[PDB]
């Protein structure tokens, strides 16, 4: 779960980086160098719940568009 | 492979036996659940014991 | 995710040897490979902090030493490691340590 | 009749209560810091006095 | 007087003028110790010129244990050139003689008892503290201890003119108390 | 002596493998095949800048590249020096000397350097 | 310039749930409470050895000086107090060895040294040197050995 | 008073209990020591008057009279403290005449 | 005896011992910090400043700055206000 939220920290410096778009899990825990078996789906259910209150967005979709307000 | 399937089916009953015939055992004095809070409080430990691994072997 | 000592040695680098050919053979994952050096790691530990009750003594000269992250790497030259019951000679040494 | 003896009993009864009462304060700060308070310095020799 | 101190230690500063890492030139040195839980700087020996340096992330060095001024320039020069070695930017940049110790002795016991009642408001002498009478010299910036045996040592001295100064200025007074 | 120690070594690890083994799953002769090959193995410059003026002030890099001489691994408790010498407290080791390895418990170490 | 209530009588004085005085008196500044501290730890000491009170006044007027001056303000107020204590000790005649004062003190002996040093300089002033002769009272009453023993005592080390 | 009162008066007094807040955050298996002091043995000295100099000397009536000092007596207590830090060890250093 | 001439008090000597062998509590990378944090969140989800300095074992102001730059800081009526090591 703290890794979660590191997660969450890292897609954070994305927008930083303003070049956001429609990612995945799986992706974000290679280049975080993390792997992928049943503890990325334990901590998947973590972050179904997290998408239960994303006030940093995490939809399912297309998303990861956090800020309430948002232009350039 | 399906006879392994069927030995994991018969290793969920054990958990389930050996939780639940103590979550008694406790009463009369939740396992899973203690169990559960052990397992959370260690990754703390281990993350802070492991990355000194990484340091040592660069240093050796 | 230990001490990682006795690793490079002599009866590490055979277990690491042994590793190898399973892990060429396909007998064994690299993850297991791993989980039995920790486990080799663990057990020589403990061993050699129980089973051995022997004091020994060194003299010598030091040419060089390094020190960083709790880990001595001293470098001597004509070391006399003396012992009640033996002497060994030895023209140089190399002492790693860590605590 | 009280005489001077149970005055004076009382009188130290008091003082000694508060003496006991800051040794208890005075080595309740060094313990929780973790220091081994000395028993000498906690005594404060001015109260019964 | 016939008597010149000798220097003991100098203490010299200089500034490289690049961020470093010391994890890294701990690794990769020679003789040098990293421990941040004791200290935030990389202790470093070198035997030829006989002295030790501390080098900080900030890329500022001192250089401490020459016996001379140029053997402290020559030490501090061969320090950058080792952290220069490990692949940094290191340079020469402001180098000064932060502090200079010197010895010599007087050749007859002292009396600072005597010295401390005539230069009272120079002068501290507390035995239980230290043997050795502490004499703040204010004409040149310079405290010198003097013991019973004679032996005087200098110290906070900037250059060795500072360090001759203060002798030749504190031998009269000293031979005045002569035991 | 050294070799009976091994073999209490060897009785250690393979009881310490042994639960690794039950968990990951992997059938118990893998043990047995190490242990035998494991054992057949073993058995006036005014601008200062330019610091190229000096040369040489250095010695070869190439001991710590090799390390083929004799290796001491330890722990150690206390390490003092006083101003020339380096004195050792090192507990509990091993210590590879011309290929014979030596254990000890306490060893005690002066130096000059 | 200030005063404080009691409880007074029983009435209204106590409140809804025993309001008490209605507060908690509360009434003064730091570089007073700071030196009021620093006084009572001084008669503490003074008491343990058994110090008269005119050096305790003169421990306590070294105190203000040292701490209206700041120059020790880095330094915490007990080293201060126990360097205070033997400078008034060395300048009324009857000096206190700094194992003395640290017996007595929860402050080092080499702190007590550094602050007395750093007293002394931040003063101006000095202490006349000690002499063999200060110490043969108390530590031969100490020692419980006869007047001549003591005059015996002096006599040798002078 | 001074015979039985007060030493009556000591031991009456109930022992101090003292132990830390649960320090250092850890396990906290009663890891926090636990002091305990147990007043003992009252002592009196005769009057005593301490100089200037601090060394003691007996205090004649009339000298006090004189110089308005106080006819006073020193009082000294043996104190017990044990220490039991859970270390399956615990030690009574003995303090006398305190 | 009371009151004996000592140069240092005992207890004090073995606090200063003990601090001396600890040392200071030494400035780690920012990313084994930042992962030792997230899994003391994972335990639970409030934590305060001083008990979160002794699970890191890192400088308090150190520790501080890479709190602020994820953490916040919420007032709230369990006593006071508190750091959240959540980052939003």
């Amino acid at each position: 779960f703290g890794v979660l939220a590191k997660i969450v920290n890292y897609m954070k410096t994305r927008h930083q980086r303003g070049d956001t778009h429609p990612l995945t899990l799986d992706e974000i825990l290679d280049e975080t160098q993390h792997l992928d078996i049943g503890l990325k789906q334990k901590q998947w259910l973590m972050t179904e719940a997290l998408v239960n209150n994303p006030k940093i967005e995490v939809i399912d979709g297309k998303y990861a568009f956090k800020p309430k307000y948002n232009v350039r | 492979a399906q006879l392994k399937f069927f030995e994991q089916l018969d290793q969920i009953e054990k958990q389930r036996k050996d939780e639940q015939e103590r979550e008694i055992l406790m009463r009369a004095a939740q396992l899973r659940l203690k169990q559960k809070a052990k397992e959370m409080q260690q990754q703390e430990l281990a993350q802070m014991r492991q990355r000194d691994a990484n340091l040592t072997a660069l240093a050796a | 995710m230990a001490y990682q000592l006795y690793r490079n040695t002599t009866l590490g680098n055979s277990l690491q040897e042994s590793l190898d050919e399973l892990i060429q053979s396909q007998q064994i994952t690299p993850q297991l490979a791993l989980q039995v050096l920790l486990q080799f790691d663990k057990a020589i530990n403990a061993a050699l902090a129980q089973r051995v009750r022997n004091r020994v003594n060194f003299r010598g000269s030091l040419n060089t030493y390094r020190f960083c992250d709790n880990v001595w790497t001293f470098v001597l030259n004509d070391v006399e490691f003396r012992e009640v019951t033996e002497l060994i000679k030895v023209d140089k040494v190399k002492i790693v340590a860590c605590d | 009749l009280d005489l001077a003896g149970p005055l004076l009993a009382f009188l130290f009864r008091g003082m000694f209560k508060n003496l006991l009462k800051e040794v208890r304060i005075y080595a309740q700060k060094f313990i929780d810091r973790g220091k081994d308070f000395n028993l000498e310095l906690a005594i404060k020799t001015r109260i019964i006095s | 007087s016939g008597i010149v101190p000798q220097l003991q230690n100098i203490v010299s500063t200089v500034n490289l003028g690049c961020k470093l890492d010391l994890k890294t030139i701990a690794l990769r040195a020679r003789n040098a110790e990293y421990n941040p839980k004791r200290f935030a700087a990389v202790i470093m020996r070198i035997r030829e010129p006989r002295t030790t340096a501390l080098i900080f992330s900030s890329g500022k060095m001192v250089c401490t244990g020459a016996k001379s001024e140029e053997q402290s320039r020559l030490a501090a020069r061969k320090y950058a050139r080792v952290v220069q070695k490990l692949g940094f930017p290191a340079k020469f940049l402001d180098f000064k003689i932060q502090n200079m110790v010197g010895s010599c002795d007087v050749k007859f016991p002292i009396r600072l008892e005597g010295l401390v009642l005539t230069h009272q408001q120079f002068s501290s002498y507390e035995p239980e503290l230290f043997p050795g009478l502490i004499y703040r010299m204010i004409k040149p910036r310079i405290v010198l201890l003097i013991f019973v045996s004679g032996k005087v040592v200098l110290t906070g001295a900037k250059v060795r003119a500072e360090i001759y100064e203060a002798f030749e200025n504190i031998y009269p007074i000293l031979k005045g108390f002569r035991k | 002596t050294v070799p009976k120690l091994y073999r209490s070594v060897i009785e250690d690890v393979i009881n310490d493998v042994r639960d690794i083994f039950l968990d990951d799953g992997v059938d118990e002769q893998v043990l047995m095949e190490l242990k035998t090959l494991w054992e057949n193995k073993l058995m006036g410059q005014v601008e200062e800048e330019p610091l190229n003026s000096e040369d040489d002030v250095s010695d070869e890099e190439g001991q710590e590249l090799f390390d083929t001489e004799n290796v001491v691994v330890c722990q150690y408790d206390k390490i003092h020096r006083s101003k020339n010498k380096w004195k050792f407290h090192l507990k509990d080791g091993i210590m590879n000397l011309n290929g014979r390895d030596y254990i000890f418990s306490k060893a005690i170490g002066d130096a000059e350097w | 310039l200030s005063t404080m209530i009691g409880k007074g009588t029983g009435a209204a004085s106590f409140d809804e749930f025993g309001n008490s005085k209605y507060q908690n008196r509360r009434t003064m500044s730091s570089s007073d409470r700071a030196m009021m501290n620093a006084f009572k730890e001084i008669t503490t000491m003074a008491d343990r050895i058994n110090l008269p009170r005119n050096i305790v006044d003169r421990t306590n007027n070294l105190f203000k000086q040292v701490y209206e001056q700041k120059s020790l303000k880095g330094r915490a107020n007990d080293a201060i107090a126990s360097a205070c204590l033997y400078i008034a000790c060395r300048q009324e005649g009857v000096p206190r060895t700094f194992k003395e004062i640290c017996a007595v003190s929860r402050i080092s002996k080499k702190e007590i040294g550094r602050c007395f040093k750093l007293i002394l300089k931040a003063l101006e002033t000095s202490v006349d040197l000690i002499t063999t002769g200060d110490f043969m009272s108390r530590f031969c009453s100490n020692l419980c050995l006869p007047k001549q023993v003591q005059m015996a005592a002096t006599h040798i080390a002078r | 008073f001074i015979q039985m009162s007060v030493q009556r008066i000591v031991e009456d007094a109930p022992p101090i209990d003292l132990q830390a807040e649960a320090q250092h955050a850890s396990g906290e298996v009663e890891e926090p020591p636990r002091y305990l002091l147990k007043f003992e043995q009252i002592y009196l000295s005769k009057p005593t008057h301490w100089e200037r100099d601090g060394a003691p000397s007996p205090m004649m009536p009339n000298e006090a009279r004189l110089r308005n000092l106080t006819y006073s007596a020193p009082l000294y207590v043996d104190i017990t403290k044990t220490v039991i830090k859970e270390g399956e060890e615990q030690l009574q250093t003995q303090h006398q005449k305190t | 005896t009371n009151y004996k001439p000592v140069a240092n008090h005992q207890y004090n000597i073995e606090y200063e011992r003990k601090k001396k062998e600890d040392g200071k509590r030494a400035r780690a990378d920012k990313q084994h910090v930042l992962d030792m944090l997230f899994s003391a969140f994972e335990k639970h989800q409030y934590y305060n400043l001083k008990d979160l300095v002794d699970i890191t074992k890192q400088p308090v102001v150190y520790l501080k700055e890479i709190l602020k730059e994820i953490g916040v800081q919420n007032v709230k009526g369990i006593h006071k206000n508190t750091w959240e090591l959540k980052p939003e």
